[PDB]
Formats: structure tokens, C-alpha cells, sequence
């Protein structure tokens, strides 16, 4: 069954699909500044746990910093264990 | 001259009152320029027994 | 007598004349048809 | 044969409570002589229940394990197995009347609504009027539709609220 | 603070259903609850209880522990 | 006048011109259910539909009935034809009344539709040229046309007692198919039968000396 | 404006009559809203493609006598070697299953990042048929016409299997044995009390 | 009461709670025989989980000593 | 104007005189609008051209020997090998199903999407018998008369077979042995009591 196999090839598929195919969604959804404003406008410490802190600049042109990777990179291992785990008990109910 | 006529009949758009979204007869409009000019005399009383009560220009209308 | 029979329509008189007209009613349909847990007739 | 309950004509603890019975009342008849009353209305209550259970047994009634009659409230099961004159049909049965009732009251509300002192309508009843709706309410579900219909049945937002809506 | 997510504003902000049978719907929902705190306590007072009764219900029906469902008392 | 009841006090809204012009309007309606115009435009849709149907239905019965009474056909009674003719026929009832339905309700809706708008079926390229035939006459429940083949109704001469017939033999033949009813299920005998047993006895052969209609008596 | 939908009945104002298999159907009014009525014109025309495929599919694998559309799944259960136009396939379920979500994901991103977009000439209008004209009007017409058919014969599918367990043709050649004895009122599902 | 007290319990209203017995017969119950989705030994409910919780399941909810969906009257 | 179809009866105002065939007989008012005649019109000849082909053919089959017209379809159902002129066909139902629905479609298609077309000279009127002209008419009248009376032939065939069992010459032989021993009136069909 190769678990390398599946668990690259599911983290691999949604990787790309997160670079090449849901990028550009993903992108018009998460840009909530708006009327949803910021968190908090103060200068504590606790409102400053609130703030983006460290601003991930990644050099991909297309803005798929770590934390992009880490999401689609985490729905792929969790879609390919779950490949694994019912291939796992050698078969499905329908 | 201001404010319904002296037997119209008139509704209620005073929220706090017993009688709102009700329909009572106009008793009396004070001409003067004072605040709850118009005299509204229903035909079912509130809670203390009370069956008139002043309303201004803006919380009374027509039918 | 026309103030006795507008006493006899207030409330209480009327109201004790027709329950006692609705309580005779299902005592008789009781009595002559006894026990009817069910609509089978 | 619907939720494991047995008819009454087939079940024996509904036959064994109908001989309960019937043995209560007749252990109270031994006490007295032939013909006394009595004894007579000790007869007429035995031929009673006799009936009575004749009367459920053939009534399609379905029996539990205590041997007493169950009814069935839901319609589709009521109408497949013959059991609609348990809940079913004496449902509409009692929304007609109920409907009539409030039909009823309803109209000579409206009807005493026109008058000088609507109040002293409604302690000291109309009775002409009241019998004339009471006899011309039995169409109570035809009008109630129509009245639906013509948008005259409810109130527009002319009914009174408190000051937060 | 990473970027990516969802901010709840958003969500109930954009949950108004056309033909306006709930109105505004959600709209100005999420400063409501967030700057109530007997709002709040309510929900999480609602969802407790609600899993109170739902624990009490399943524990006698699916005793999750040993030798349970034999002391009847307990 | 012409009333159901000569003394009686005539309801207001049954001596409109609108009401006076129904047929067979004689003032009966001690319920009111009538009170409303537009009720009683439907209303009179249902007494007409009612009617006619009621009217095809006892003939059904009681023309076969008497034509089997005197031997010209084998009919069987009215509340048994059901069994005999799906036991003869090539489909079950289910299927029958399925394609039955479908073909009611088109032709119901079509008529549903020009209650609700008078002459609105005769909308063009609805129907396949046939929708100019649909539009009825100026009279709801009175269609015309192609329901018109003698040309009966292109009169106004005899054109307020032909309604008049029709709604007064169909009244009776919705009274006579509640007696159908009633008489099956208070005799066991077919309604032709009926009337044999009261002509051969009517003084002691009626509802009253039946077990079923006066308990008391 | 092509049809009424119900004769006499006058038409919704919200249907404009541009707009391609307009009956004036809308009794629930649920195009009431422009926005509302934009997309569900999108999701209609989507509908009913795949549902023209989803027949066209259903009815050439049992006319050219590879099984029914239903039982055609029940190569990943009950055993395996998928097979197509009798060429088994070398791929079980989880490959192509991975595959298709890839691919179908790939196509229907493109798609809706195309915001509201239900005729996109070009690359998928190759032979040149529809260019906004008469004949563009005509044609989806055509389509969704078709669509909304293949809908309905796909909700057939599901409803006479689930009711009597056959295939489409199965159940037609049923039905023109017995046209009578074998139809919706006939089997003990549709009409419960027949 | 009244009917208990005139010593004539058959006149009793005891409506069968069918609704909540078909509940339970959908999860396994077999006792009033509705068989319709896990009760039913065809359906495809019943058939997917026989290699799964169902069979513990079923032996628990059809032994009437504990109070796992216990059997339920008037 | 040709004939009054009820003499005393005046003629409905919405059927012209220049129409072929126009005897006034529209007493359901079926023609009044104009659209509603102009469609009854075309449909009136092809169901008539249709007619005289049908009853043409039904005479034809049983005047040469070949059975009558209602039993020629059993070869599909009781077997099968077509046969015409004693010519046995290589062509099962299915085929010759399929290949005259294809062919009635493109020839009536092509015949809906010329509007209102009844009367197409040219590829149509080779000979050279109808330029609209009183030939024109006087043969536009005959053909409408002959294409009547073969539509009422034809539902005498159908009405005669389902009160009978037998052909038209077979019923037209028992008629001729026996007029009036075999008509309408004798079968247990027509006529209700006898
Ligand atoms: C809401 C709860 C409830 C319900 C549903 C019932 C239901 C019933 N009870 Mg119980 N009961 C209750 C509360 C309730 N009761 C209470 C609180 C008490 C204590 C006071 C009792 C004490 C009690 C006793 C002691 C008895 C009952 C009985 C009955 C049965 C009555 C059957 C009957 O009278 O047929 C009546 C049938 C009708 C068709 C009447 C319907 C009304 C009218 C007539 C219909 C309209 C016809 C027509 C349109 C009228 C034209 C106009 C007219 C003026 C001519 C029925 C099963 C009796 C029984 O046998 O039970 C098994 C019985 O003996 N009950
Ligand atoms: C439509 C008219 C009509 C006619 C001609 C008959 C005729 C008959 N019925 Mg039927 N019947 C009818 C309506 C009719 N019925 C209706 C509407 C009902 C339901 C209430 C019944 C219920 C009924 C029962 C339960 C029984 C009969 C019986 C009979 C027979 C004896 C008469 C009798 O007992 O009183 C008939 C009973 C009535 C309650 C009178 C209803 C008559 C209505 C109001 C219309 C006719 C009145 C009209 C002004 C005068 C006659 C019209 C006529 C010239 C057409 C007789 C053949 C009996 C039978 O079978 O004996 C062999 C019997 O047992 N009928
Ligand atoms: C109040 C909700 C409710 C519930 C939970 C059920 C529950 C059920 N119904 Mg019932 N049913 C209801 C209301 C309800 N019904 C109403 C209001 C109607 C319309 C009269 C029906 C008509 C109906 C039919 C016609 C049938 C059911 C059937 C069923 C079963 C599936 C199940 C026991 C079916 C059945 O008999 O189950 C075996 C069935 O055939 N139901
Ligand atoms: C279902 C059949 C039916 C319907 C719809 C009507 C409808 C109507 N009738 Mg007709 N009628 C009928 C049967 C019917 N009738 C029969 C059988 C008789 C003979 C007994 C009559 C005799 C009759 C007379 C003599 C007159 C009417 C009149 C009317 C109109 C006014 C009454 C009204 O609005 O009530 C609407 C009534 C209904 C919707 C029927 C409801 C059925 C109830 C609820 C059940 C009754 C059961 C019964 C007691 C057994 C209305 C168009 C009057 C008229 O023509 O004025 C224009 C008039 O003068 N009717
Ligand atoms: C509402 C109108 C109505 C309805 C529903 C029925 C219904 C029925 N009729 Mg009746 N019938 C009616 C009016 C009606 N009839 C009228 C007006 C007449 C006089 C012309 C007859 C004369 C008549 C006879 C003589 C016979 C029937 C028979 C039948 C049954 C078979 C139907 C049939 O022939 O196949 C459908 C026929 C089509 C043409 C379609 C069925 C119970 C037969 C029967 O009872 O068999 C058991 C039978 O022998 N009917
Ligand atoms: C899911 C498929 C689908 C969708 C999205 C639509 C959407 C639309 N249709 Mg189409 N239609 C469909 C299937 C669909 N239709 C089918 C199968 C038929 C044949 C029966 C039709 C026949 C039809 C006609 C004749 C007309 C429309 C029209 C319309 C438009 C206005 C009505 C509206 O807003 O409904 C929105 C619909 C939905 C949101 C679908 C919801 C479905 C509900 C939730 C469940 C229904 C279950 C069903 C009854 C049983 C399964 C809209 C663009 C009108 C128009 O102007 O066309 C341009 C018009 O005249 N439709
Ligand atoms: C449609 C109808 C009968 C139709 C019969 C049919 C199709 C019969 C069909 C068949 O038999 C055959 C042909 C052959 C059989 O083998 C098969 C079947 C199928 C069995 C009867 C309506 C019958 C309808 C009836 C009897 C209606 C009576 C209504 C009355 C009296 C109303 C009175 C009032 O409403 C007013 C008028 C005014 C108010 O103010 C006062 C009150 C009093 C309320
Ligand atoms: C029926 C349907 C929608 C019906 C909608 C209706 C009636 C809507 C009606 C209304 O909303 C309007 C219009 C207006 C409102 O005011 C009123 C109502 C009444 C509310 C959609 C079907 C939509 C159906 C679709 C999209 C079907 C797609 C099918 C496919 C892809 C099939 C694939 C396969 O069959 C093959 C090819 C081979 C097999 O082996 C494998 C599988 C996978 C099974
Ligand atoms: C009777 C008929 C139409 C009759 C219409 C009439 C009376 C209309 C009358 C009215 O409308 C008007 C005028 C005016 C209105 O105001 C009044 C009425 C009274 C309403 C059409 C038949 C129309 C008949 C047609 C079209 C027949 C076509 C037959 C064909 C094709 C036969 C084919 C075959 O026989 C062969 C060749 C060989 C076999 O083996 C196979 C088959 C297939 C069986
Ligand atoms: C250089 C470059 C490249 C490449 C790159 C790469 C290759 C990257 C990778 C990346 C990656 C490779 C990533 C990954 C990630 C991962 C992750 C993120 C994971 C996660 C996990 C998780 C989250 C888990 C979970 C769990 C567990 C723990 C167990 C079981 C259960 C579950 C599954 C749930 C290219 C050529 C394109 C070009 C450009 C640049
Ligand atoms: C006053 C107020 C308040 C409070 C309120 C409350 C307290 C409420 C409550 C509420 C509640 C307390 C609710 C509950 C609910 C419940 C629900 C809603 C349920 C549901 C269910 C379901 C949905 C199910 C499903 C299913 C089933 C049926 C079984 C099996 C499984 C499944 C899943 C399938 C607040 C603070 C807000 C504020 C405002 C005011
Ligand atoms: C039947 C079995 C298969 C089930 C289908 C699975 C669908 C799950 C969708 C997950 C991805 C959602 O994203 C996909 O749909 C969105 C709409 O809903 C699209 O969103 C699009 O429409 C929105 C309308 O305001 C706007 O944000 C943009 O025009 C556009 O982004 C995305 O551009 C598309 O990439």
C-alpha cells in the first residue's frame, strides 16, 4: 500500500490545489479588513497577542508562505491517513 | 388649525402608552402651542382605570 | 317580563342553563350509549 | 400484530379481566335475594360490562400484555390496520365542534363589537342572536376558509404591542 | 495572528438570508454577544445544562463504567 | 319570489342581482355560507360541478338498474359494478386510478384556472389552436364551445330555464345518490329493489320500519 | 418569455423574459432576488448538464448491455477490476476516487473564479454555435429545455429503482409488456394504499 | 383514575407511543416488529454495520434487562 | 364556397369562401380564431394525405393478399420477419423502429420549420397539376374531399375491426352476403340492447 506513497501523493495533491486552484479564493476570503476592522487598536501586551505580530514574507510569487503549506500540507496527511486507515480494515461498507 | 378634529377618530403611536396602535375619539386639540395638545378619549380603559389621555401632533394619526 | 328574561340571559344563568343542557346531553348519550371508547357505529 | 399488541378477541388477560369482573359483580350479588334492586341494577351492570367488552373485542381494538385496550394515534398506521375510529376520526371529529365553539363565539364577538356598550353584551347574552350563530355555525370550516381567504379572519398591525416590539 | 481563518464577524455578518425573512439576519450579532457577558453565560449556560440532562440520559442507558447499571442506587 | 321557505326572511345576500341571477336561487342558505361574493361564485362552481356529476352518476345507476330490472342488461348494483368490472378488466384499480387522476386533474386545473381568471385558457399558444375554444361564455360553470355541440345555449330564450333544469335536476340527483348511500347502508338492497319494496308495501316498508333510521321508534 | 407553465396564469415580474426557458415557473418565488436569481440560473444550466451526461450515461451502459447505472459502483465493493465499454481499468476506487477530486476540483475552481459564468464560448464552444444571436438564443433554449428533461429523467432513474429495483430499461420494457400491470401505482412503494 | 376507581381499566386511554417505538425499532428493537432500519435484517443501515458496532449493539438493545432503549407503553 | 353541409343552414362568418373545402360545418366554433383555423386548416389535409395513404394501404394489403391491416404488425409480436409484397425484410422492430423515427423527424421537422406550408409545389409537384390557378383550386377541393372521406374510411376500419375482428373487404364480403344480417345493427357492439 506504500503509506510514503499515499500520504505524499494526498500532500502533494493539496498542496497544489492550494498553490495552483484555491489560491486566489482563498485569498478574497481571508482579506476580511473592512468593516471587520482589527482585533484591537491598544498598545498593551495582551493587545499586542492579538496583532500580527511576524508577517510571513515568503519569496513564492504567489504567496504561499508556511503557514499556507502547513494548512493544505495538514488536510493532505489527514486526507491520506484517512485513505490509509479505511484501506486499513481491508475494505468499505458501500 | 393643528391637530385632528374634535370627534375624529384617531390612533395611537405613542409606544409607552396603554393605547398604542389604538383607535380613540379626539375630546380636544390646545390650539396653544403646547406639548400633548390633542385630548384622545378611548373606549376601553388601561391598567389604572384612566380611559383619556394627552397625546402630541407627532403620536396621533388619522383613522 | 323583560327584564326577568334579561336576567335570565346573563351570564351566569345562561351559562348554567347550557352546561346544564351539554352535561344532560352527554349523560343521555352515555346512558344509551354506554362506554364508548371508539367511533366503530 | 402493529407494536407487538395483540387484539382483544385473541389476547386472554382481556378475557381473564372481563371474568374478573364479572366475578366482583356477581360476589356482590350473592348477597342478595332473586329480584331486589339491587339486584336487579347488580344484573344490569353485569350485562353492561358484558357489552362493553363484546363491544371492544369487535371494535378491532388492539390489547397489551395486561389486556387492555391501546390506541393507535398515528394516521397511516390507524388507516392501514383499521384502527382510524380509535384517534383518527374522532379527531376531526372534535376539531368540528371545537371549531364551532370558537366559530361560535367568535362571531357574536363581532357581531356585539358594533353596538353602544359592547360589555354589557357579553354579561347579559344576546340569546336570539347568539342561537342564530349557534344554528348557522355549522359550517363553521367552509366560512373559516373563507374568511382565511378574503384576508378578514386576521388583524393587520392595528393590535397593541409593548415598547420593545 | 498567522493569517489564515476565519473571524466570526464575517461569518454571522454573511449569514442574512435573502427575502429579509430574518431581517438583518446575523448582522451586528458578534459585538453583542462579544461585549455581553450575560449573553454568554446564557449560551454556555443553555449548552451545559443541555449536556447535563444528555449526560444523565446516556450514562443509565450506556453505563460507560464497570460494575455501573448494578448499584442501582448510584 | 319563489323562496324554500314562503315566510321566511330571505338572506340579503342571496337577493343581490348578482345572487338572482344564479340558478335556482330560492333563497336557501340559513348557514350563510354564501354571505361572501366571491364564496358564493364558488360556491355555485361546486353546486354546478356537484350536480352534474351527481347527474351522470344516477343515471348510471338507476338507468342500468332499471334496464337490468327489466332484463335489458346484467349491471350489477351500484356498490358492487367496482368489483365486477376490475375482475373483467385489463388493469388493476391502482393503475386505473392513477391515469385517472392525471386526466381529472389536467382538465380540473384547466377549469381551476379559468375560475380563478374567467377566459385566461383561451390565452393563445397555450393549447395547440384548441385553447380558442376554451375561453367558456360570459356565465362561470357555463363553458360552451366544444361542451356545446347542439347549440342549446346560443338562445336567450331558453336559456335561464335550461340552468334552471340543470341545477334542479341535479340538486335531486345529489339528494338521490345520498339516498343511494343511505338506503344500501340502512337495507342492503340496490335502490331500484328500493323502490319495489315500498311499492309493494309502503305502509310498512319504509325508513321508519327499518332498524336503522329511528332507533326510538 | 417561451411558454407559461401553467395556462392563464400570468407570469412572475422577477423573470425577465431574456432569460433562456423562462415559463414564468416560480411559485415558491425563490428568484425574487436578482442575486438569488443569477446564481440559480447558473445552477440550473449546471444541473442540468450533468444530468444530460447523467441519462445519456445511465442509458448507453444498459443499452449496450453493460449493467444498469446503479450496479455499475458495485465493482469497488463486492470485488474490483473496474471496467468501461467491457476495458477493465487499472485503477480501484481510492486512485481514481483521489483523482477525481483533484481533477473535478482543478475544473470547478476555474469555474468559480470565473464568478457567474454559464456560457463560456470558446475553448467549449469550438465548433461555433452560439455567438449571442438568434440561433445563441435558440440553443439555450435547447439546452436547458433538455436539461431540465434529463433532470427529471435522472430523478426518474432513482425514484423506479428505488421503487421497483430494474434499470431504466428494464423498467420500460416492463412497462410496455404491461403498460397496466407494471407502472408507478402497480409496485407497493409510490401509492401505498393501491 | 376514574376508570381504575369504577373498577373497569379496559376504558382506560392508553395511546401506544408509536412514534417513539418506531424509533426504537429503527435502531434495532425488534420487539415490536416494524422492522425498518436496523430491526430490518436487509437494509443497507443494518447490512454496513455488521462488521462494525452493530452486533454488540443490537445484542444490547434487545436484552430487556438493561436500560438501553427500554420498552416503552401508554 | 362549395356546398352548405346543412341546406338552410347560413354559413359561420369566420370560414372564407376561398378556403378548399368550406362546406360551414364549424358548429363547435372551432375555427374562429384565425390562427386556431389556419393550423386546423394544415393539419386537416396532412391528416387527410395521411388518411388516403393509410386506407390505400389497408386495401392494398388485403385486396392483394396479404392480410389485413391490423394483423400486419404481428409479425413484430408472434415471431417476426417482415414481409411486403411477399418480399420478406431484413429488418427487425427495433431497427425499422429507429430508422422511421429518424427519418419522420428530419421530413416533419423540415416541414414545422417552414411555418404554415400545406401546399408545397416544386419538389413536391413534379407533374406540373397545381400553380394556384382554378385548376389549382378545383384540384385543392378534391384532394380535401378524398383525404375526408378517407379519414372517415379509415375510422370505419379501426370502428368495424373493434365491433367485428374482421378486414374491410372481409366486412365488405359479409355485408354483400348478408346486408341485413351483417351491418352495424347486428354485431353485439354498435347498437347497445339487441
Ligand atoms: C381531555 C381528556 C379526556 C378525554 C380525551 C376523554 C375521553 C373520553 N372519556 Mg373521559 N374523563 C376526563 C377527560 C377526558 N375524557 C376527565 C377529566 C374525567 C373526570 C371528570 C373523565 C371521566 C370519564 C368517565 C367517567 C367516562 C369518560 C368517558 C370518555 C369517553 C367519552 C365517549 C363519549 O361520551 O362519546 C360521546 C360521543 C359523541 C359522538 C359526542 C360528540 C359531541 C356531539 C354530540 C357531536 C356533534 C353531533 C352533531 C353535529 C350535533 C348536532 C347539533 C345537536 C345540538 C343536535 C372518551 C373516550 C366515558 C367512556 O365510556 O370512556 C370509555 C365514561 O364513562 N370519561
Ligand atoms: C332523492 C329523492 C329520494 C327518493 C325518491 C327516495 C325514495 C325512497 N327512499 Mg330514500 N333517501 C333519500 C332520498 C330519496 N329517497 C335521501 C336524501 C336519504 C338520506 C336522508 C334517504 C334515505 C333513505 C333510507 C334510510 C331509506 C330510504 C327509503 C326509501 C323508500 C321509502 C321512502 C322512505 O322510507 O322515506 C325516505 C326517507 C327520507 C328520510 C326522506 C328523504 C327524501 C328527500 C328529502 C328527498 C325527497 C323529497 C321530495 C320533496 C318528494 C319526493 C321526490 C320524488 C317525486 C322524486 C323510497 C324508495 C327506505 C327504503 O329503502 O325502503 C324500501 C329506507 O329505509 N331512503
Ligand atoms: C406527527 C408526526 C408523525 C410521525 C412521527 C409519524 C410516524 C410514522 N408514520 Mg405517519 N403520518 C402523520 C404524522 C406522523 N407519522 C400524519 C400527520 C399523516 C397524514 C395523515 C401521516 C400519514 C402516514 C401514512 C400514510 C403512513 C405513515 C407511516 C408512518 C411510519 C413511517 C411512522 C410510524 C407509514 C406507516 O404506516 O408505517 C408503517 C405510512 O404508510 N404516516
Ligand atoms: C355540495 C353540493 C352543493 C353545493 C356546493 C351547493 C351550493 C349552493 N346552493 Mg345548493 N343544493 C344542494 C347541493 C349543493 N348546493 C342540494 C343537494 C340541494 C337539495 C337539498 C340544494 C338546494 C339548494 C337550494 C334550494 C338553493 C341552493 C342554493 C345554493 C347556493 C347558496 C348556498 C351556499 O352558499 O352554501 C354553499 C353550500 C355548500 C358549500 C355545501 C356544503 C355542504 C355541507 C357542509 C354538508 C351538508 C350535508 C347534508 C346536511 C347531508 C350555493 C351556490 C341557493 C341558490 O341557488 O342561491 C344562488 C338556493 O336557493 N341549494
Ligand atoms: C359519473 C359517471 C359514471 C361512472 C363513473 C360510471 C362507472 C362505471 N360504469 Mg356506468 N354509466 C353511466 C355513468 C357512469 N358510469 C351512464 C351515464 C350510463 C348510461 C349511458 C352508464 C351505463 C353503464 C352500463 C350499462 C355499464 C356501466 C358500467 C360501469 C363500470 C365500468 C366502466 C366502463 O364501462 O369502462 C370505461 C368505459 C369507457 C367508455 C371509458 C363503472 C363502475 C359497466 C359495469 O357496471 O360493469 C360492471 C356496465 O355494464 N355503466
Ligand atoms: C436544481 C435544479 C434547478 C434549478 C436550480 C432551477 C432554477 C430555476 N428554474 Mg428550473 N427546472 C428544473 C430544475 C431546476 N431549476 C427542473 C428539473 C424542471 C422541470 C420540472 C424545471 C423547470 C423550470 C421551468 C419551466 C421554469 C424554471 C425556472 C427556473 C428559474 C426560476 C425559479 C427559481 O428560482 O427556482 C430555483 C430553484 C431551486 C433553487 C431548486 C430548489 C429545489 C428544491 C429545494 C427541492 C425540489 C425537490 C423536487 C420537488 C423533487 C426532487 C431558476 C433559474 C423558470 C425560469 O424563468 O427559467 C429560466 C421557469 O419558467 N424551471
Ligand atoms: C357528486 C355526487 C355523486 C356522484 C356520483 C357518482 C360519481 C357515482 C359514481 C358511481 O355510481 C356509479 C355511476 C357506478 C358505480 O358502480 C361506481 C360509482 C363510482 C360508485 C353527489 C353529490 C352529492 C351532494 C350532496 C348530497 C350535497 C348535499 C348538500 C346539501 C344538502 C347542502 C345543504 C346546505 O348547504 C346548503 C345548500 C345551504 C346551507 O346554508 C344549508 C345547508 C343545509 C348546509
Ligand atoms: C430533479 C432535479 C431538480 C428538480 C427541481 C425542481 C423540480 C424545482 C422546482 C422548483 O424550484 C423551481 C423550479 C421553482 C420553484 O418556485 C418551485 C419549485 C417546485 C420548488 C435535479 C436533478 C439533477 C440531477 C443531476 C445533476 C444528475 C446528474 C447525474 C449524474 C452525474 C449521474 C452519474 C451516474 O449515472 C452515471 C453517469 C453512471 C453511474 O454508474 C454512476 C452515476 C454517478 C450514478
Ligand atoms: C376520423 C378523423 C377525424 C374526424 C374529425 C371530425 C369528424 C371532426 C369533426 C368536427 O371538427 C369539425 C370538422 C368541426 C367542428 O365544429 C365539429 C366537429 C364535429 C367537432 C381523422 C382520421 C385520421 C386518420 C388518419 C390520419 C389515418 C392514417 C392512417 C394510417 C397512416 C394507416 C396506417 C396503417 O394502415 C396501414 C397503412 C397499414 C397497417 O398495417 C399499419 C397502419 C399504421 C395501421
Ligand atoms: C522548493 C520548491 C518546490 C518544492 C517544495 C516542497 C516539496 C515543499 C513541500 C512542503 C511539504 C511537504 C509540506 C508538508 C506539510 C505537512 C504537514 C503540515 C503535516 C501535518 C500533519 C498533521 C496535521 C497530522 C495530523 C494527524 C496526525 C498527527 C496523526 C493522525 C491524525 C491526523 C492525520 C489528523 C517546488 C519544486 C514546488 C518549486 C518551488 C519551490
Ligand atoms: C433567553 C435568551 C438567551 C438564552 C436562551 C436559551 C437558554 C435558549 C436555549 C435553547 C436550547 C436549550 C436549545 C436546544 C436545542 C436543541 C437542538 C436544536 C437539537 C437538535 C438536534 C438535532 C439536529 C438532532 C439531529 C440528530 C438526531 C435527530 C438524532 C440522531 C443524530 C442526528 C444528528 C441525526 C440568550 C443567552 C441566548 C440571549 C437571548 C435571550
Ligand atoms: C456532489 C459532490 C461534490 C460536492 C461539491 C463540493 C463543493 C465544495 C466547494 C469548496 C470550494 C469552494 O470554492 C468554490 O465555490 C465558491 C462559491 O461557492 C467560489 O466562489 C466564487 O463565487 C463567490 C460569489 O460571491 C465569490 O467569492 C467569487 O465569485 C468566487 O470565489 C469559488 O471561486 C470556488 O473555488
Amino acid at each position: 500500500l506504500d503509506p510514503q506513497i499515499v500520504i505524499s501523493g494526498s500532500t502533494a495533491a493539496f498542496l497544489a490545489i492550494g498553490r495552483f486552484v484555491f489560491l486566489g479564493y482563498q485569498r478574497r476570503e481571508a482579506n476580511f479588513d473592512s468593516t471587520v476592522g482589527p482585533k484591537t487598536t491598544g498598545a498593551t501586551y495582551f493587545d499586542d497577542l492579538q496583532k500580527n505580530s511576524t508577517i510571513f514574507a515568503t519569496n513564492d510569487p504567489a504567496g504561499f508562505n508556511i503557514i499556507d503549506v502547513a494548512g493544505w500540507g495538514a488536510l493532505g496527511h489527514a486526507v491520506g491517513f484517512a485513505v490509509l486507515a479505511i484501506n486499513s480494515l481491508q475494505g468499505a461498507n458501500l | 388649525e393643528v391637530g385632528p378634529k374634535r370627534g375624529s377618530l384617531v390612533k395611537i403611536l405613542r409606544p409607552e402608552s396603554y393605547w398604542f396602535n389604538q383607535v380613540g375619539k379626539v375630546v380636544s386639540v390646545d390650539q396653544s402651542g403646547v406639548r400633548y395638545p390633542v385630548v384622545v378619549r378611548f373606549e376601553n380603559q388601561n391598567y389604572a382605570g384612566v380611559t383619556t389621555n394627552n397625546y402630541a401632533l407627532d403620536e396621533v394619526v388619522a383613522a | 317580563m323583560k327584564d326577568f328574561t334579561t336576567y335570565l340571559s346573563t351570564a351566569p344563568v345562561i351559562a348554567t342553563i347550557w352546561f346544564t343542557f351539554t352535561a344532560g346531553l352527554l349523560i343521555e348519550i352515555n346512558r344509551y350509549f354506554p362506554d364508548p371508547l371508539v367511533f366503530s357505529f | 400484530d402493529i407494536a407487538g399488541l395483540t387484539p382483544c378477541s385473541e389476547s386472554k388477560a382481556y378475557a381473564k379481566l372481563e371474568k374478573k369482573e364479572l366475578k366482583t359483580l356477581e360476589k356482590r350479588l350473592k348477597q342478595y335475594e332473586a329480584d331486589s334492586a339491587p339486584a336487579v341494577a347488580l344484573k344490569a351492570t353485569m350485562e353492561r360490562t358484558k357489552a362493553r367488552f363484546a363491544n371492544y373485542a369487535k371494535a378491532g381494538l388492539l390489547c397489551g400484555n395486561d389486556g387492555l385496550p391501546h390506541l393507535i394515534a398515528d394516521p397511516g398506521l390507524a388507516l392501514k390496520y383499521g384502527h382510524a375510529g380509535e384517534v383518527f376520526i374522532p379527531t376531526f371529529g372534535f376539531l368540528y365542534v371545537a371549531g364551532y365553539i370558537g366559530y361560535v363565539g367568535r362571531q357574536y364577538l363581532i357581531a356585539v363589537k358594533g353596538e353602544a356598550k359592547p360589555t354589557d353584551k357579553e354579561i347579559i347574552i344576546d340569546v336570539p342572536l347568539a342561537t342564530k350563530l349557534a344554528w348557522q355555525g355549522a359550517g363553521w370550516p367552509l366560512a373559516a376558509v373563507q374568511e382565511l381567504q378574503r384576508g378578514t379572519l386576521l388583524e393587520k398591525e392595528e393590535n397593541i404591542t409593548v415598547s420593545p416590539r | 495572528n498567522f493569517g489564515i481563518g476565519h473571524r466570526m464577524q464575517a461569518i454571522l455578518e454573511a449569514h442574512t438570508p435573502p427575502s429579509g425573512s430574518l431581517g438583518a439576519g446575523h448582522k451586528g450579532l458578534f459585538d453583542t454577544v462579544n461585549n455581553s457577558l450575560h449573553f454568554q453565560l446564557g449560551l454556555a449556560l443553555a449548552s451545559v445544562g443541555t449536556i447535563t440532562s444528555l449526560v444523565a440520559q446516556h450514562m443509565y442507558s450506556l453505563p460507560p463504567y464497570a460494575f455501573q447499571a448494578i448499584d442501582f442506587t448510584t | 319570489r319563489q323562496s324554500w321557505l314562503p315566510g321566511s326572511q330571505i338572506p340579503a345576500h342571496l337577493d343581490t342581482p348578482a345572487a338572482q341571477a344564479l340558478a335556482g336561487n330560492f333563497g336557501f342558505d340559513p348557514l350563510g355560507l354564501g354571505k361572501d361574493p366571491v364564496a358564493l361564485r364558488w360556491y355555485q362552481q361546486a353546486e354546478l360541478i356537484h350536480c352534474r356529476t351527481a347527474m351522470a352518476g344516477v343515471a348510471g345507476i338507476l338507468i342500468p338498474g332499471l334496464l337490468t330490472k327489466a332484463g335489458a342488461l346484467n349491471v350489477p348494483e351500484w356498490y358492487d359494478a367496482g368489483k365486477v368490472a376490475i375482475e373483467n378488466s385489463f388493469a388493476p384499480w391502482g393503475s386505473l386510478l392513477a391515469v385517472q387522476l392525471f386526466l381529472c386533474g389536467f382538465v380540473e386545473a384547466k377549469r381551476w384556472q379559468d375560475i380563478r381568471k374567467p377566459g385566461s385558457q383561451g390565452e393563445p399558444g397555450s393549447f395547440l389552436g384548441f385553447e380558442a375554444s376554451l375561453k367558456g361564455t360570459s356565465e362561470l360553470g357555463y363553458p360552451g364551445g366544444p361542451f356545446d355541440p347542439l347549440g342549446l345555449s346560443k338562445e336567450a330564450d331558453k336559456w335561464a330555464d335550461w340552468k334552471l333544469k340543470e341545477v334542479k335536476n341535479g340538486r335531486l340527483a345529489m339528494l338521490a345518490f345520498l339516498g343511494f348511500v343511505a338506503q344500501k347502508y340502512a337495507t342492503g338492497a340496490g335502490p331500484v329493489d328500493n323502490l319495489a319494496a315500498h311499492l309493494k308495501d309502503p305502509w310498512h316498508v319504509n325508513y321508519a320500519t327499518n332498524g336503522v333510521s329511528l332507533p326510538f321508534l | 418569455k417561451a411558454g407559461n407553465w401553467l395556462p392563464g396564469s400570468d407570469a412572475p415580474a422577477w423573470l425577465p423574459d431574456d432569460l433562456p426557458g423562462n415559463y414564468g415557473f416560480d411559485p415558491l418565488s425563490l428568484g425574487k432576488e436578482p442575486a438569488s436569481l443569477k446564481r440559480f440560473t447558473e445552477s440550473e444550466v449546471i444541473h442540468g448538464r450533468w444530468a444530460m451526461l447523467g441519462v445519456a450515461g445511465s442509458l448507453a451502459v444498459e443499452l449496450l448491455g453493460y449493467g444498469n447505472w446503479y450496479d455499475a459502483p458495485l465493482w469497488a465493493v463486492n470485488g474490483g477490476k473496474a471496467t468501461w465499454f467491457g476495458i477493465e481499468v487499472p485503477f480501484d476506487l481510492n486512485a481514481l476516487l483521489a483523482f477525481e477530486f483533484v481533477a473535478m476540483a482543478a475544473a470547478e475552481g476555474q469555474r468559480g473564479d470565473a464568478g457567474g459564468v454559464v456560457y463560456p464560448g470558446g475553448a467549449f464552444d469550438p465548433l461555433g454555435f452560439a455567438k449571442d444571436s438568434s440561433k445563441s438564443g435558440e440553443l439555450k433554449l435547447k439546452e436547458i429545455k433538455n436539461g431540465r428533461l434529463a433532470m427529471v429523467a435522472f430523478l426518474g432513474f432513482v425514484a423506479q429503482h428505488a421503487a421497483t429495483g430494474k434499470g431504466p430499461i428494464a423498467a420500460l420494457g416492463e412497462h410496455l409488456a404491461n403498460p397496466w400491470g407494471a407502472n408507478f401505482a402497480t409496485n407497493g412503494i409510490s401509492v401505498p394504499f393501491f | 383514575d376514574v376508570m381504575q376507581a369504577f373498577g373497569t381499566p379496559e376504558k382506560q386511554i392508553l395511546i401506544e407511543p408509536v412514534f417513539a417505538q418506531w424509533i426504537q425499532a429503527a435502531h434495532g428493537k425488534a420487539l415490536y416488529g416494524f422492522d425498518f432500519l436496523l430491526s430490518s435484517k436487509t437494509s443497507a443501515a443494518f447490512a454496513n454495520g455488521q462488521s462494525l458496532w452493530l452486533p454488540g449493539w443490537l445484542d444490547a438493545i434487545n436484552n430487556n434487562q438493561n436500560s438501553l432503549f427500554l420498552t416503552i407503553g401508554p
